RNA sequence: AUGCCUGGGCAGGGCGAAGCCAGAGGAAACUCUGGUGGAGGUCCGUAGCGGUCCUGACGUGCAAAUCGGUCGUCCGACCUG
RNA sequence: AAGGUGAACAGCCUCUGGCAUGUUGGAACAAUGUAGGUAAGGGAAGUCGGCAAGCCGGAUCCGUAACUUCGGGAUAAGGAU
RNA sequence: UAGUGACGCGCAUGAAUGGAUGAACGAGAUUCCCACUGUCCCUACCUACUAUCCAGCGAAACCACAGCCAAGGGAACGGGCU
RNA sequence: GUUCAUAGCGACGUCGCUUUUUGAUCCUUCGAUGUCGGCUCUUCCUAUCAUUGUGAAGCAGAAUUCACCAAGCGUUGGAUUGUUCACCCACUAAUAGGGAACGUGAGCUGGGUUUAGACCGUCGUGAGACAGGUUAGUUUUACCCUACUGAUGAUGUGUUGUUGCCAUGGUAAUCCUGCUCAGUACGAGAGGAACCGCAGGUUCAGACAUUUGGUGUAUGUGCUUGGCUGAGGAGCCAAUGGGGCGAAGCUACCAUCUGUGGGAUUAUGACUGAACGCCUCUAAGUCAGAAUCCCGCCCAGGCGGAACGAUACGGCAGCGCCGCG
RNA sequence: UCUGGGUCGGGGUUUCGUACGUAGCAGAGCAGCUCCCUCGCUGCGAUCUAUUGAAAGUCAGCCCUCGACACAAGGGUUUGU
């Protein structure tokens, strides 16, 4: 079972859950849920949204 | 005149007494025909629907486009604690039908089974089977019981066993156990009666009655939906918006010359709570309940040879609107009739199951355990803790 | 040998998909779908990799005002794979084809769904990206 | 329904006609540019007047012709005691 | 004929003043309805007919065709904030 | 079989019983296109007020007698007759 | 029809069936039976378009028309027209024909017949007429009885509870594509099958929400316009203020799962076998035989049964078996 | 009386997205004071940073509680072989 990473949030996507979006330019994205899907489609930058793993890496939260 | 454009009718004419089922527990309308060559075995069991989840496995059907590829299937969990045998009953075939001949109950009967005989348990004095148990503690009673068993052996053609579920081991609120007659199929009538008598006042697990990779039937009451219109009950075409006296209604009921409404006309009424018998449900996994040797053993429920984790079939926070499954369970392919907490009857298949898809062996690779109380994203609380790290509530 | 493994279809009769080949056509108005028995008041629906009949509503006058066979490559409606992933391609795109399955063009712009690629080998051969 | 007499009433905005001022060009005739001006049985639109469509609601109704939305007009052949 | 927003006597909120929701109340939220909404993909393929609903909508800055009675069309169409 | 442009052979067009044209306008009648949407594919869900039940108050139309069907005849399609 | 009447047709004549067309009569209705279409929906008929089983050829295969048992299951989406009718486009096994007061208006629409306002052409001096065209033109009432869908219930079983039986009714699955057979049988060639198997799909039926989508007033959590608590904080009003995300619950071939086996035989093909010393499926007798019929699977369960448990300790009681009055 | 259920609270899960307050040498800048010092001090100031994946809701039709509270043979109508 190939577990994918969410293209917006970064959470692991199990085979049962998630959604796949193949853009016309020729690249594929995986979305954990409709929240992340809508956030990505609204062109929101994941590094400015607090709960995103990219935001946590950027702000050095935890560890 | 005739109908211009032909179209198939709405609904099934063979399924339309559209009334709330008089019974709540599924009735086995037909048991498998007993062949007097196989050993004795119970042909049915009584479980309770808990919830549904995912399953991931590799299929082994040659020639298919998805052969030797990972697939996901929806699986329904039915918690099936072992049932206590409390009585036996004989049936004699008559030209009028199948008449019950003699019913013999056990000496000791649990309060869970006793609750069924009383509509009100708090008000009653719990006097059921008070003088009947005296037959098992007297010489005259023992002789009478032996004579009854001999008469059943001589005359009865069909022998069924009265077994009741163990409501104590369930998270359900109710304590009134469900009793059920299960027809025993096996050898001669004498050997069958001897086996049934030996199994008296004994537990019966699901491994005895059913095995892995078996096609069975699920009998139960549909989740009720109350009074419904024709558009929902029979899925008829909706009238256009311009209609004056409603649009979610059947427009033409019948013709003029027959001055009566036919039974085949789709009418508004009760929808749901219908007795149903789904067939060809595949047992993906018969999982063992919680057992203790030194500590709790919860891995046996959801851990597989490819996952080797410490997860149980219970998702995070338990099953929604059911509880936590701690007893033996059966995992069936696809959905089954009835809502949560609903009692279901599992019956052995009535047909010779010789098919490419019905003989396929199932080897699971991954069992989903994400919380169903929303969009769950973590399989286990340990993984969630590892991913999140420390929180403020620490 | 491999089966179709039906998926969600969201291109009924009347859908205008975009042409994804260098034939010269811009739009393809779907007029009907092959291999559909039909039902009363039920519009035929076309999914990924389904053979359809279309008309060039915009493009070369040679291709306009005539019926062309075509194969649907991408659909914006999300369809479920056999392994449990839902996929949609952000647009409805198709390519003009003949009766025997040979493409009338020479190249395909954008990705091509794996269902269509497996069902039509020539479209897979001309495909740049799969799924 | 119409004629007459005597009274009352009709937010806020768009188009910017005659007339006038300044600048530039011309040999003249005069012509272009920027302003001022607020005329119109002028346009959007409220009060008012009327009743297109939903053939909507109701249709032993609130009502022996009413209600909702959407509507035409709203400085003049206007409305009204 | 008050204050705020607002071009406004538009709509909405508030002060002086007025009232108990308009010939009754309680308990559940079944089917039909009346009045509002939302819907993945297609976008009139439904229907006699785009009926209904929906789309655009204020202001500022650009731009504005055919025709013409040269007055208009015109807030034409189409763009940015 | 609709809409628009040309032909006249016009059952039975035609010049103040006015012909042709026509900028602006029209809650006038039609055709096509763009965008838009549950009109539809194919229905689903939510809210308010009824419909539901209860307390109180409480009518009206209609009414030969009353109301289960198949066939027959009949005054030529019966709830009554066989 | 290359030869040949009956493979398929069939002139000159002739015998019938149907009221799904128009006709004739006026028998019922003028103290009113709502007058075309379309939408929705149920059932029925075969004069069978396709699917099941077969007979036929001018049937070598494919294709094909002819005939038989046969109505179980299907008979589509659109441009035009109010249309029935009609033609075309595309798919498909096929887009077969009809009835039920020319089914169906207290079911819907009102598009055009068919009130009143108007325009055009013909006719009439005129008012006016036009199966000659165009436009706008109110579709009332169920709470009554029965029928139907559901829901309490009802007489008996001494009373209740239990697990069950069953008479009766309803009935359900249907069709197609791809691989192998096989470029094989067949055929000079072109072309081109069929049985059993494997993968699946169209329509329909029964469910269910793990996933995807929808709804969303948990008015759950943020963001915001106008106003109001002096302001910060916390809030409210603007018929759900608007707009993102959204738990649970309902829901979509818009997600997912499942859909079964026997008996008698029809058409037909046959065995033995006389009538008729021969021959014959038939006269006696016998075999194979299907989307047919019936039953099984499945829904309900009879003014119908089943055995089993307890059967009124009371502060007054009330009962069950035995025997003889 | 498998002691049961109810209320509250605690966790698990889940939805949203980082609460009020505090501090900052962050912050387009602006003003006062004066030690005219303009990183000097004091103030206004969309927003940002740490506290803070924080704050808030979470069964009414989600799961464990055995942590605190009270309550739990009680009320009325019945039927005989």
């Amino acid at each position: 079972m190939k577990v994918e990473l969410c293209s917006f949030s970064g959470y692991k996507i199990y085979p049962g859950h998630g959604r796949r979006y193949a853009r016309t330019d020729g690249k594929v994205f995986q979305f954990l849920n409709a929240k992340c899907e809508s956030a990505f489609l609204s062109k929101r930058n994941p590094r400015q949204i607090n709960w995103t793993v990219l935001y946590r890496r950027k702000h050095k939260k935890g560890q | 005149s005739h109908r211009k454009f032909s179209a198939p009718r709405h609904g099934s004419l063979g399924f339309l007494p559209r009334k709330r089922s008089s019974r709540h527990r599924g009735k086995v309308k037909s048991f498998p025909k007993d062949d007097p060559s196989k050993p004795v075995h119970l042909t049915a069991f009584l479980g309770y629907k808990a919830g549904m989840t995912h399953i991931v496995r590799e299929v082994d059907r040659p020639g298919s486009k998805v052969n030797k590829k990972e697939v996901v299937e929806a699986v329904t969990i039915v918690e099936t604690p072992p049932m206590v045998v409390v009585g036996i009953v004989g049936y004699v075939e008559t030209p009028r039908g199948l008449r019950t001949f003699k019913t013999v109950f056990a000496e000791h009967i649990s309060d869970e089974c006793k609750r069924r005989f009383y509509k009100n348990w708090h008000k009653s004095k719990k006097k059921a089977f008070t003088k009947y148990c005296k037959k098992w503690q007297d010489d005259a009673g023992k002789r009478q019981l032996d004579k009854d068993f001999s008469s059943m052996k001589k005359y009865c053609q069909v022998i069924r066993v009265l077994a009741h579920t163990q409501m104590r081991l369930l998270p359900l609120r109710q304590k009134k156990a469900h009793l059920m007659e299960i027809q025993v199929n096996g050898g001669t009538v004498a050997e069958k009666l001897d086996w049934a008598r030996e199994r008296l006042e004994q537990q019966v697990p699901v491994s005895q009655v059913f095995g892995q990779d078996e096609m069975i039937d699920v009998i139960g009451v549909t989740k009720g939906k109350g009074y419904k219109g024709v558009t929902s009950r029979w899925h008829t075409k909706k009238l256009p918006r311009k209609t004056h006296r409603g649009l979610r209604k059947v427009a033409c009921i019948g013709a003029w010359h027959p001055a009566r409404v036919a039974f085949s006309v789709a009418r508004a009424g009760q929808k749901g709570y219908h007795h149903r018998t789904e067939i060809n449900k595949k047992i993906y996994k018969i999982g063992q309940g919680y057992l203790i040797k030194d500590g709790k053993l919860i891995k046996n429920n959801a851990s597989t040879d490819y996952d080797l984790s410490d997860k149980s079939i219970n998702p995070l926070g338990g099953f929604v609107h059911y509880g936590e499954v701690t007893n033996d369970f059966v995992m069936l392919k696809g959905c089954v009739v009835g809502t949560k907490k609903r009692v279901l009857t599992l019956r052995k298949s009535l047909l010779v199951q010789t098919k490419r898809r019905a003989l396929e062996k199932i080897d699971l690779k991954f069992i989903d355990t994400t919380s169903k109380f929303g969009h769950g994203r973590f399989q286990t609380v340990e993984e969630k803790k590892a991913f999140m790290g420390p929180l403020k509530k620490d | 040998s491999g089966a179709k493994f039906r998926i969600s279809l969201g291109l009924p009769v009347g859908a205008v998909i975009n042409c994804a080949d260098n034939t010269g056509a811009k739009n393809l108005y779907i007029i009907s779908v092959k291999g559909i028995k039909g039902r009363l008041n039920r519009l035929p629906a076309a999914g990924v990799g389904d053979m359809v009949m279309a008309t060039v509503k915009k493009g070369k006058p040679e291709l306009r005002k005539k019926v062309h066979p075509a194969v649907v490559i991408r659909q914006r409606k999300s369809y479920r794979r056999k392994d449990g992933v839902f996929l949609y391609f952000e647009d409805n795109a198709g390519v003009i084809v003949n009766n025997k399955g040979e493409m009338k063009g020479s190249a395909i712009t954008g990705p091509v769904a794996k269902e269509c690629a497996d069902l039509w080998p020539r479209i897979a051969s001309n495909a740049g990206s799969i799924a």
